[PDB]
């Protein structure tokens, strides 16, 4: 069912725990998201941070995605033929943390969060192959 | 169990260490040089072999011209690195590349196209079932049993301070210093020759390497240490030439490693090692800094100097906010940290879902290294 086929796809093999497609164009808007998890809640401000002209203060300060706080590991989001930013989640009170890749396509922002113990590269590679299929679609 | 086990290959600027995952120490440690005769050579107890590689080229270094592939951690010469690797498998470990996955290590901040050329070679030229490329400082950390921290890695050609959050190096806060073991062998020979000494014959250019490694020390207070060279008695030690002759070294022993803390001694504008750990820490996420001060780990041959843990502590304690618990970690097996961190990692069943497989390389090409190795 629409953009939902991408997300139910991303979720298919029991490595991710969240997925979302977000038009970052004009007012940012989630177009499909794993229901009731974090990215269903992403907001314009945070999108503004992800696609911000200031590409540096997110390293000291951090960023939130949902209300979830996250350290930026790599950012090559705005960089051609790269498109990825890789992130890890901050904990309090011992909880697990999780890798995230965000991939900018022409119009969409695809984000995908691993289960605990899945490595940043499976996520990066998977979120990037899915987004390829947006970019080779004028999306 | 041996035949099958990944081969860990650690590619250093001065030294390469290669072995089998699940092992305690490197099985082959060798010089990182290719040496071609520059006069048609060959002993008649060898083929017309005009590239000697590793240590069988150290012991003819005087009669040969030596090329260094790896430089400041980065590979400048790709067919002579290809030679080194062929010698790693086929002559040092006596292995077949098409039956073992390889974990190759790489420099912090290693150029894009380098990561791809070593994915390229390994797959197409050695037909590797699988491979992974890990940054060296991150395997130093895992081998100390840690996941968050900052490593200060000082080899032969470079030093970097790498902040790592949960097994992931933070590339923006990585800082590179081009002053490491060779810079210190060189500066030792000049202060020794300034005392009217003579290191005039080839082998003996390599004899400063052993004084450096055998007698140098890091001073706690360079200043009160220099006048605790003038209150001599116990500071001069002697070294014996092959020639029969004697060397005596005194203020030089601690004045050599001091170029790490004060690179003005070397004529360099760079900050020393103590400031660079502190300036990577300041570039990281506000909420992991306290973790990075509690886990400062040193790794690499140039961190082996007596006094370097204490002097690193004393110095980071002066720049750091007046409260930070600062725990400098200097595991006694730290000349080999990058290799035993990779041996641990490539032995966990965890890791087999972490490699780039032959299949994936076909699927994607060489680019995939950027996706999967972070
Ligand atoms: N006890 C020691 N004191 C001082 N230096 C030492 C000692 N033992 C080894 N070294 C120096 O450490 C260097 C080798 O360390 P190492 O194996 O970490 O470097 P490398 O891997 O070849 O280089 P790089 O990180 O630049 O790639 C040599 O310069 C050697 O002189
Ligand atoms: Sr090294």
């Amino acid at each position: 069912a629409g953009w939902n086929a991408y997300i139910d796809n991303l979720m298919a093999d029991g490595t991710c725990q969240d997925a979302a497609i977000v038009g970052y164009k004009d007012s940012p808007s989630v177009w499909a998201a794993v229901p009731g998890k974090t990215f269903v809640n992403i907001t314009p401000a945070e999108v503004g941070i992800l696609v911000g002209k200031d590409r540096s203060s997110f390293f000291v300060n951090g960023l939130t995605l949902g209300g979830q706080k996250c350290s930026v590991i790599r950012d090559s989001l705005l960089q051609d033929g790269e498109f990825t930013m890789d992130l890890r989640t901050k904990s309090t009170g011992g909880a697990p943390t999780f890798n995230i890749t965000v991939t900018m396509t022409a119009k969409t922002l695809v984000l995908l969060m691993g289960k605990e113990g899945v490595h940043g590269g499976m996520i990066n590679k998977k979120c990037y192959e899915m987004a390829s299929h947006l970019r080779r679609s004028q999306y | 169990d041996d035949d099958i086990a990944a081969l860990v290959v650690d590619n250093g600027s001065g030294m390469c260490k290669a072995g089998f995952a699940g092992d305690d120490a490197p099985r082959a440690v060798f010089p990182s040089i290719v040496g071609r005769p520059r006069h048609q050579g060959v002993m008649v107890g060898m083929g017309q072999k005009d590239s000697y590689v590793g240590d069988e080229a150290q012991s003819k270094r005087g009669i040969l011209t030596l090329k260094y592939p790896i430089e400041h951690g980065i590979v400048t010469n790709w067919d002579d690195m290809e030679k080194i690797w062929h010698h790693t498998f086929y002559n040092e470990l006596r292995v077949a590349p098409e039956e073992h996955p390889v974990l190759l290590t790489e420099a912090p901040l290693n150029p894009k196209a380098n990561r791809e050329k070593m994915t390229q070679i390994m797959f197409e030229t050695f037909n590797t079932p699988a491979m992974y490329v890990a940054i060296q400082a991150v395997l130093s950390l895992y081998a100390s049993g840690r996941t968050t921290g900052i490593v200060m890695d000082s080899g032969d050609g470079v030093t970097h301070t790498v902040p790592i959050y949960e097994g992931y190096a933070l590339p923006h806060a990585i800082l590179r210093l081009d002053l490491a073991g060779r810079d210190l062998t060189d500066y030792l020979m000049k202060i020794l020759t300034e005392r009217g000494y003579s290191f005039t014959t080839t082998a003996e250019r390599e004899i400063v390497r052993d004084i450096k490694e055998k007698l140098c020390y890091v001073a706690l207070d360079f200043e009160q240490e220099m006048a605790t060279a003038a209150s001599s008695s116990s500071l001069e030690k002697s070294y014996e030439l092959p020639d029969g002759q004697v060397i005596t070294i005194g203020n030089e022993r601690f004045r050599c490693p001091e170029a790490l803390f004060q690179p003005s001694f070397l004529g360099m504008e760079s900050c020393g090692i103590h400031e660079t750990t502190f300036n990577s820490i300041m570039k990281c996420d506000v909420d992991i800094r306290k973790d990075l001060y509690a886990n400062t780990v040193l790794s690499g041959g140039t961190t082996m100097y007596p006094g370097i843990a204490d002097r690193m502590q004393k110095e980071i304690t002066a720049l750091a906010p007046s409260t930070m618990k600062i725990k400098i970690i200097a595991p006694p097996e730290r000349k080999y940290s990058v290799w035993i961190g990779g041996s641990i990692l490539a032995s966990l069943s965890t890791f087999q879902q972490m490699w780039i497989s032959k299949q994936e390389y076909d699927e994607s090409g060489p680019s995939i290294v950027h996706r999967k190795c972070f």
